[PDB]
Protein backbone atom coordinates (compact mmCIF):
# COMPACT_ATOMS: atom_id res chain seq x y z
CA UNK A 1 0.00 0.00 0.00
CA UNK A 2 2.65 2.45 0.99
CA UNK A 3 4.46 2.07 -2.12
CA UNK A 4 5.28 5.20 -4.21
CA UNK A 5 3.63 5.10 -7.36
CA UNK A 6 6.32 4.90 -11.07
CA UNK A 7 5.28 7.98 -13.57
CA UNK A 8 3.62 4.51 -16.25
CA UNK A 9 1.08 4.07 -12.94
CA UNK A 10 0.41 7.98 -12.78
CA UNK A 11 -3.79 7.65 -13.26
CA UNK A 12 -4.97 10.54 -15.92
CA UNK A 13 -8.12 11.78 -17.48
CA UNK A 14 -7.49 12.20 -21.16
CA UNK A 15 -9.31 15.23 -22.80
CA UNK A 16 -11.94 14.75 -25.50
CA UNK A 17 -9.90 14.29 -28.72
CA UNK A 18 -6.89 11.90 -26.49
CA UNK A 19 -10.56 10.02 -24.88
CA UNK A 20 -11.69 9.47 -28.26
CA UNK A 21 -8.26 7.90 -29.78
CA UNK A 22 -7.72 5.48 -27.02
CA UNK A 23 -11.49 4.35 -27.02
CA UNK A 24 -11.43 3.75 -31.12
CA UNK A 25 -8.75 1.06 -30.30
CA UNK A 26 -11.18 -0.71 -27.62
CA UNK A 27 -10.54 0.91 -24.82
CA UNK A 28 -13.85 1.56 -23.22
CA UNK A 29 -12.85 4.03 -19.49
CA UNK A 30 -12.60 7.54 -19.49
CA UNK A 31 -9.54 7.16 -16.42
CA UNK A 32 -6.25 6.05 -17.28
CA UNK A 33 -2.63 5.10 -15.88
CA UNK A 34 0.28 6.30 -18.29
CA UNK A 35 1.08 3.24 -19.40
CA UNK A 36 -2.48 2.41 -20.91
CA UNK A 37 -2.02 6.02 -22.63
CA UNK A 38 0.98 4.89 -24.25
CA UNK A 39 -0.29 1.14 -25.30
CA UNK A 40 -3.60 2.69 -26.54
CA UNK A 41 -2.06 5.29 -28.59
CA UNK A 42 1.34 3.07 -30.14
CA UNK A 43 -1.64 0.61 -31.04
CA UNK A 44 -3.69 3.58 -32.68
CA UNK A 45 -0.62 4.57 -35.03
CA UNK A 46 0.20 1.09 -35.89
CA UNK A 47 -3.24 -0.66 -36.61
CA UNK A 48 -4.17 3.02 -38.48
CA UNK A 49 -0.55 2.70 -40.35
CA UNK A 50 0.07 6.37 -39.29
CA UNK A 51 4.21 5.57 -39.42
CA UNK A 52 6.30 5.60 -42.68
CA UNK A 53 6.69 1.86 -44.21
CA UNK A 54 10.32 3.04 -45.11
CA UNK A 55 11.43 4.99 -41.86
CA UNK A 56 8.92 3.63 -39.36
CA UNK A 57 10.03 6.07 -36.57
CA UNK A 58 8.04 9.04 -38.48
CA UNK A 59 4.52 9.38 -38.19
CA UNK A 60 2.43 11.10 -40.85
CA UNK A 61 -0.15 12.04 -39.41
CA UNK A 62 -2.02 15.35 -41.43
CA UNK A 63 -5.13 13.82 -42.18
CA UNK A 64 -5.89 12.08 -38.80
CA UNK A 65 -7.06 13.53 -34.96
CA UNK A 66 -3.61 12.30 -33.94
CA UNK A 67 -1.99 15.63 -35.79
CA UNK A 68 -4.32 17.81 -33.72
CA UNK A 69 -3.00 15.90 -30.21
CA UNK A 70 0.79 16.72 -31.42
CA UNK A 71 0.22 20.14 -32.93
CA UNK A 72 2.29 18.92 -36.31
CA UNK A 73 1.80 17.16 -39.16
CA UNK A 74 4.38 14.75 -38.34
CA UNK A 75 6.47 13.63 -35.73
CA UNK A 76 9.48 11.13 -35.00
CA UNK A 77 9.22 8.54 -32.08
CA UNK A 78 12.63 9.40 -30.90
CA UNK A 79 11.65 12.24 -29.40
CA UNK A 80 10.44 10.56 -26.07
CA UNK A 81 9.87 13.69 -23.64
CA UNK A 82 8.69 15.50 -26.85
CA UNK A 83 5.78 13.01 -26.88
CA UNK A 84 5.33 12.93 -23.12
CA UNK A 85 4.80 16.58 -23.75
CA UNK A 86 2.12 16.84 -25.91
CA UNK A 87 0.51 13.86 -24.09
CA UNK A 88 0.37 15.34 -20.45
CA UNK A 89 -0.96 18.71 -22.61
CA UNK A 90 -3.59 16.20 -23.79
CA UNK A 91 -4.96 15.14 -19.95
CA UNK A 92 -6.08 16.47 -16.62
CA UNK A 93 -3.25 14.54 -13.80
CA UNK A 94 -6.36 13.05 -11.65
CA UNK A 95 -5.77 14.25 -7.75
CA UNK B 1 13.92 -1.23 -37.43
CA UNK B 2 9.94 -1.48 -37.25
CA UNK B 3 7.59 1.12 -35.56
CA UNK B 4 6.60 -1.60 -32.65
CA UNK B 5 10.09 -1.36 -32.17
CA UNK B 6 10.54 2.04 -32.12
CA UNK B 7 7.27 3.03 -29.67
CA UNK B 8 8.79 -0.07 -27.26
CA UNK B 9 12.30 1.33 -26.77
CA UNK B 10 8.98 5.27 -24.63
CA UNK B 11 5.09 1.23 -21.97
CA UNK C 1 19.79 -1.52 -34.73
CA UNK C 2 18.31 -1.48 -31.29
CA UNK C 3 16.31 1.32 -30.89
CA UNK C 4 17.61 3.57 -27.36
CA UNK C 5 15.11 4.14 -24.63
CA UNK C 6 14.49 7.53 -22.69
CA UNK C 7 16.93 6.15 -19.90
CA UNK C 8 19.57 5.65 -22.33
CA UNK C 9 19.64 8.42 -24.05
CA UNK C 10 22.92 10.35 -24.06
CA UNK C 11 23.16 14.12 -22.64
CA UNK C 12 25.47 16.84 -22.17
CA UNK C 13 24.46 18.35 -18.70
CA UNK C 14 25.11 22.16 -19.19
CA UNK C 15 27.33 23.93 -16.54
CA UNK C 16 25.07 23.95 -13.19
CA UNK C 17 23.65 20.44 -13.54
CA UNK C 18 27.31 19.35 -14.83
CA UNK C 19 28.55 21.07 -11.48
CA UNK C 20 26.16 19.00 -9.60
CA UNK C 21 26.48 15.71 -11.07
CA UNK C 22 30.75 16.08 -10.60
CA UNK C 23 30.29 17.36 -6.79
CA UNK C 24 28.83 13.65 -5.82
CA UNK C 25 31.79 11.95 -7.74
CA UNK C 26 30.52 11.56 -11.51
CA UNK C 27 34.06 12.63 -13.51
CA UNK C 28 32.64 12.74 -17.34
CA UNK C 29 31.18 15.31 -19.32
CA UNK C 30 28.29 12.89 -21.11
CA UNK C 31 25.63 10.96 -19.21
CA UNK C 32 22.84 8.95 -19.91
CA UNK C 33 19.56 9.91 -18.34
CA UNK C 34 19.77 7.30 -16.07
CA UNK C 35 22.96 8.64 -14.80
CA UNK C 36 21.50 11.92 -14.63
CA UNK C 37 18.72 10.34 -12.21
CA UNK C 38 21.10 8.43 -10.44
CA UNK C 39 23.67 10.98 -9.42
CA UNK C 40 20.81 13.35 -8.97
CA UNK C 41 19.34 10.74 -6.04
CA UNK C 42 22.48 10.45 -4.87
CA UNK C 43 23.51 14.35 -4.44
CA UNK C 44 19.88 15.09 -2.70
CA UNK C 45 20.29 12.26 -0.38
CA UNK C 46 24.47 12.92 0.28
CA UNK C 47 22.89 16.70 1.39
CA UNK C 48 19.51 15.18 3.18
CA UNK C 49 17.50 17.94 1.22
CA UNK C 50 14.31 16.24 1.66
CA UNK C 51 11.52 16.82 4.59
CA UNK C 52 12.50 13.82 7.43
CA UNK C 53 8.44 13.50 7.43
CA UNK C 54 7.44 13.79 4.20
CA UNK C 55 10.63 12.30 2.44
CA UNK C 56 8.99 13.47 -1.38
CA UNK C 57 9.18 16.85 -0.53
CA UNK C 58 13.04 18.15 -1.31
CA UNK C 59 13.99 21.47 -0.38
CA UNK C 60 16.42 23.31 -1.92
CA UNK C 61 16.43 26.98 -1.16
CA UNK C 62 19.78 28.29 -1.07
CA UNK C 63 21.64 25.48 -2.90
CA UNK C 64 22.73 24.55 -6.57
CA UNK C 65 19.47 22.38 -6.78
CA UNK C 66 17.35 25.35 -6.21
CA UNK C 67 19.63 27.20 -9.19
CA UNK C 68 18.25 24.21 -11.23
CA UNK C 69 14.80 24.42 -10.49
CA UNK C 70 14.02 27.95 -9.87
CA UNK C 71 12.39 27.18 -7.23
CA UNK C 72 12.94 26.43 -2.81
CA UNK C 73 11.35 23.39 -3.30
CA UNK C 74 9.78 20.18 -5.10
CA UNK C 75 8.12 16.97 -4.91
CA UNK C 76 9.48 14.35 -5.99
CA UNK C 77 5.91 12.33 -6.77
CA UNK C 78 5.62 15.01 -9.90
CA UNK C 79 8.03 13.26 -12.07
CA UNK C 80 7.04 15.16 -15.48
CA UNK C 81 8.24 18.39 -13.36
CA UNK C 82 11.04 16.89 -12.66
CA UNK C 83 12.12 15.38 -16.07
CA UNK C 84 10.88 18.42 -17.57
CA UNK C 85 14.00 20.86 -15.03
CA UNK C 86 16.29 18.07 -16.22
CA UNK C 87 15.80 18.48 -19.75
CA UNK C 88 16.28 22.35 -19.01
CA UNK C 89 19.63 21.79 -17.77
CA UNK C 90 21.22 19.58 -20.66
CA UNK C 91 21.74 19.14 -24.22
CA UNK C 92 20.18 15.65 -25.75
CA UNK C 93 22.93 13.83 -27.97
CA UNK C 94 20.92 13.85 -31.05
CA UNK D 1 8.06 5.78 2.59
CA UNK D 2 11.62 7.08 2.31
CA UNK D 3 13.38 9.38 -0.27
CA UNK D 4 15.23 6.79 -1.81
CA UNK D 5 11.91 4.70 -2.56
CA UNK D 6 10.17 7.65 -4.15
CA UNK D 7 13.12 8.60 -5.67
CA UNK D 8 13.57 4.63 -7.40
CA UNK D 9 9.73 4.31 -8.14
CA UNK D 10 11.51 8.25 -11.44
CA UNK D 11 16.37 5.25 -12.65
CA UNK E 1 -3.60 -8.01 -28.40
CA UNK E 2 -0.91 -9.01 -30.37
CA UNK E 3 2.52 -10.75 -30.20
CA UNK E 4 4.78 -7.90 -30.01
CA UNK E 5 2.32 -6.10 -27.55
CA UNK E 6 2.98 -9.38 -25.09
CA UNK E 7 6.48 -9.29 -25.81
CA UNK E 8 7.30 -5.83 -25.26
CA UNK E 9 4.83 -5.94 -21.48
CA UNK E 10 9.37 -9.16 -20.80
CA UNK E 11 12.89 -5.72 -23.50
CA UNK F 1 -6.71 -5.37 -16.92
CA UNK F 2 -7.02 -5.41 -21.34
CA UNK F 3 -3.13 -4.42 -21.24
CA UNK F 4 -0.85 -7.17 -21.23
CA UNK F 5 0.82 -7.42 -17.58
CA UNK F 6 4.79 -6.83 -17.23
CA UNK F 7 6.66 -9.28 -14.56
CA UNK F 8 6.63 -6.99 -11.72
CA UNK F 9 2.84 -6.66 -12.84
CA UNK F 10 2.64 -10.26 -11.77
CA UNK F 11 -0.06 -11.29 -8.53
CA UNK F 12 1.88 -13.82 -5.90
CA UNK F 13 0.81 -15.64 -2.82
CA UNK F 14 3.60 -15.89 -0.83
CA UNK F 15 4.27 -19.14 0.82
CA UNK F 16 4.60 -18.82 4.40
CA UNK F 17 8.44 -18.17 5.31
CA UNK F 18 8.46 -15.78 2.70
CA UNK F 19 4.86 -14.29 3.92
CA UNK F 20 6.91 -14.11 7.59
CA UNK F 21 9.17 -11.74 6.30
CA UNK F 22 6.85 -9.55 4.36
CA UNK F 23 4.61 -8.93 7.29
CA UNK F 24 7.44 -8.34 9.63
CA UNK F 25 8.19 -4.61 7.87
CA UNK F 26 4.72 -3.97 8.17
CA UNK F 27 2.87 -5.28 4.89
CA UNK F 28 -0.36 -6.84 6.11
CA UNK F 29 -1.72 -9.07 3.53
CA UNK F 30 -1.53 -12.36 1.50
CA UNK F 31 -1.76 -11.64 -2.22
CA UNK F 32 1.30 -9.44 -3.52
CA UNK F 33 2.15 -7.85 -6.80
CA UNK F 34 5.72 -8.99 -7.77
CA UNK F 35 6.46 -5.18 -7.68
CA UNK F 36 5.71 -5.16 -3.70
CA UNK F 37 7.58 -8.71 -2.84
CA UNK F 38 10.89 -6.14 -4.19
CA UNK F 39 9.98 -3.35 -2.30
CA UNK F 40 9.10 -5.17 1.41
CA UNK F 41 12.13 -7.78 0.78
CA UNK F 42 14.20 -4.65 0.10
CA UNK F 43 12.94 -2.78 3.18
CA UNK F 44 13.73 -6.05 5.02
CA UNK F 45 17.11 -6.50 3.88
CA UNK F 46 17.79 -2.22 4.85
CA UNK F 47 16.25 -2.42 7.82
CA UNK F 48 17.32 -5.49 9.37
CA UNK F 49 21.14 -3.74 7.73
CA UNK F 50 21.72 -8.03 6.96
CA UNK F 51 24.30 -6.38 3.91
CA UNK F 52 27.89 -5.88 4.38
CA UNK F 53 29.01 -2.10 5.22
CA UNK F 54 31.95 -1.93 2.37
CA UNK F 55 29.95 -4.04 -0.03
CA UNK F 56 26.62 -3.08 0.25
CA UNK F 57 25.38 -5.88 -2.85
CA UNK F 58 26.51 -8.73 -0.21
CA UNK F 59 24.00 -9.85 1.99
CA UNK F 60 24.82 -12.00 4.71
CA UNK F 61 21.43 -13.99 6.04
CA UNK F 62 22.93 -16.98 7.86
CA UNK F 63 20.97 -17.10 11.52
CA UNK F 64 18.11 -15.20 9.66
CA UNK F 65 14.44 -16.04 8.05
CA UNK F 66 16.33 -14.85 4.94
CA UNK F 67 18.87 -17.85 5.35
CA UNK F 68 15.77 -20.06 5.42
CA UNK F 69 14.44 -19.08 2.06
CA UNK F 70 17.92 -18.58 -0.10
CA UNK F 71 19.44 -21.90 1.37
CA UNK F 72 22.77 -20.23 1.22
CA UNK F 73 24.64 -17.89 4.39
CA UNK F 74 25.06 -15.04 1.91
CA UNK F 75 24.36 -13.66 -1.37
CA UNK F 76 24.97 -10.98 -4.32
CA UNK F 77 22.61 -8.76 -4.90
CA UNK F 78 24.35 -8.56 -8.48
CA UNK F 79 22.89 -11.53 -9.46
CA UNK F 80 19.44 -10.44 -10.79
CA UNK F 81 18.34 -14.04 -11.62
CA UNK F 82 19.35 -15.74 -8.74
CA UNK F 83 17.14 -13.51 -6.61
CA UNK F 84 14.23 -14.12 -9.00
CA UNK F 85 14.55 -17.97 -8.38
CA UNK F 86 14.79 -17.57 -4.68
CA UNK F 87 11.37 -15.65 -4.88
CA UNK F 88 9.75 -17.66 -7.60
CA UNK F 89 10.42 -20.95 -5.00
CA UNK F 90 8.68 -19.05 -2.00
CA UNK F 91 5.58 -18.32 -3.43
CA UNK F 92 2.79 -19.30 -5.62
CA UNK F 93 1.78 -17.26 -8.72
CA UNK F 94 -1.85 -16.33 -9.24
CA UNK F 95 -2.20 -17.90 -12.82
CA UNK G 1 29.41 0.14 -19.32
CA UNK G 2 29.78 2.44 -15.93
CA UNK G 3 29.70 3.61 -11.91
CA UNK G 4 26.27 2.80 -11.83
CA UNK G 5 24.65 -0.53 -10.44
CA UNK G 6 23.70 -2.68 -13.68
CA UNK G 7 20.16 -4.01 -14.03
CA UNK G 8 19.15 -8.06 -15.71
CA UNK G 9 18.51 -6.29 -19.07
CA UNK G 10 22.69 -5.04 -19.22
CA UNK G 11 23.41 -8.02 -18.07
CA UNK G 12 26.50 -9.74 -20.42
CA UNK G 13 25.67 -13.73 -21.66
CA UNK G 14 27.72 -15.58 -24.06
CA UNK G 15 24.52 -17.60 -25.67
CA UNK G 16 25.03 -21.10 -25.84
CA UNK G 17 25.21 -22.73 -29.87
CA UNK G 18 21.53 -23.82 -30.47
CA UNK G 19 20.68 -19.80 -29.22
CA UNK G 20 23.57 -18.76 -30.96
CA UNK G 21 22.35 -20.01 -34.11
CA UNK G 22 18.81 -18.60 -33.48
CA UNK G 23 20.20 -15.10 -33.01
CA UNK G 24 22.31 -14.79 -36.14
CA UNK G 25 19.19 -16.47 -38.42
CA UNK G 26 17.51 -12.57 -37.48
CA UNK G 27 21.02 -11.21 -38.10
CA UNK G 28 22.53 -10.66 -35.21
CA UNK G 29 26.32 -10.80 -35.82
CA UNK G 30 28.49 -11.01 -32.25
CA UNK G 31 28.57 -13.88 -29.99
CA UNK G 32 28.45 -11.67 -26.35
CA UNK G 33 25.32 -9.98 -26.03
CA UNK G 34 23.09 -8.22 -23.63
CA UNK G 35 19.89 -9.62 -21.91
CA UNK G 36 18.09 -6.79 -23.38
CA UNK G 37 19.21 -7.85 -26.96
CA UNK G 38 18.76 -11.26 -26.48
CA UNK G 39 15.03 -10.61 -25.54
CA UNK G 40 14.80 -7.98 -28.47
CA UNK G 41 16.38 -10.48 -31.15
CA UNK G 42 14.48 -13.66 -29.75
CA UNK G 43 11.39 -11.36 -30.36
CA UNK G 44 12.18 -10.68 -33.74
CA UNK G 45 12.75 -14.31 -34.36
CA UNK G 46 9.34 -15.26 -33.03
CA UNK G 47 7.62 -12.25 -35.35
CA UNK G 48 9.94 -13.63 -38.16
CA UNK G 49 8.69 -17.45 -38.23
CA UNK G 50 5.37 -15.98 -37.14
CA UNK G 51 5.71 -19.10 -34.41
CA UNK G 52 2.15 -16.93 -32.17
CA UNK G 53 -1.20 -18.64 -31.90
CA UNK G 54 -3.03 -16.14 -34.13
CA UNK G 55 -6.10 -15.70 -31.72
CA UNK G 56 -4.03 -16.10 -28.62
CA UNK G 57 -0.98 -14.17 -29.42
CA UNK G 58 0.95 -15.02 -26.38
CA UNK G 59 0.71 -18.74 -26.66
CA UNK G 60 4.10 -19.71 -28.96
CA UNK G 61 3.94 -23.13 -30.62
CA UNK G 62 7.51 -24.30 -30.87
CA UNK G 63 7.35 -27.55 -32.22
CA UNK G 64 9.17 -28.54 -35.20
CA UNK G 65 11.79 -25.73 -34.42
CA UNK G 66 14.96 -24.47 -33.72
CA UNK G 67 13.19 -22.95 -30.69
CA UNK G 68 11.40 -25.63 -29.29
CA UNK G 69 14.75 -27.30 -28.85
CA UNK G 70 16.17 -24.60 -26.79
CA UNK G 71 12.92 -24.77 -24.56
CA UNK G 72 12.82 -28.30 -24.36
CA UNK G 73 8.70 -27.73 -25.06
CA UNK G 74 6.13 -27.83 -28.03
CA UNK G 75 4.80 -24.48 -26.70
CA UNK G 76 5.02 -21.56 -24.13
CA UNK G 77 3.36 -18.69 -22.74
CA UNK G 78 4.51 -15.15 -23.00
CA UNK G 79 2.39 -14.64 -20.05
CA UNK G 80 4.70 -16.44 -17.61
CA UNK G 81 7.75 -13.91 -18.00
CA UNK G 82 9.72 -16.05 -15.57
CA UNK G 83 10.03 -19.61 -17.24
CA UNK G 84 10.95 -17.47 -20.49
CA UNK G 85 13.75 -16.16 -18.49
CA UNK G 86 14.78 -19.54 -17.32
CA UNK G 87 14.76 -21.07 -20.40
CA UNK G 88 17.09 -18.44 -21.54
CA UNK G 89 19.49 -18.61 -18.70
CA UNK G 90 19.58 -22.16 -19.69
CA UNK G 91 20.74 -21.50 -23.17
CA UNK G 92 23.54 -19.28 -21.74
CA UNK G 93 26.62 -18.27 -19.74
CA UNK G 94 27.03 -15.46 -17.95
CA UNK G 95 29.98 -13.63 -18.80
CA UNK G 96 31.98 -13.04 -15.51
CA UNK H 1 27.37 2.43 -4.16
CA UNK H 2 24.49 1.93 -1.17
CA UNK H 3 22.48 -1.56 -1.04
CA UNK H 4 19.22 0.55 -1.78
CA UNK H 5 21.03 1.32 -4.87
CA UNK H 6 21.66 -1.90 -5.60
CA UNK H 7 18.33 -3.16 -5.34
CA UNK H 8 16.85 -1.08 -7.34
CA UNK H 9 19.22 -1.13 -10.22
CA UNK H 10 16.49 -5.72 -9.50
CA UNK H 11 11.10 -2.87 -8.00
Amino acid sequence: SQIPASEQETLVRPKPLLLKLLKSVGAQKDTYTMKEVLFYLGQYIMTKRLYDEKQQHIVYCSNDLLGDLFGVPSFSVKEHRKIYTMIYRNLVVVN
Amino acid sequence: TSFCEYWAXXP
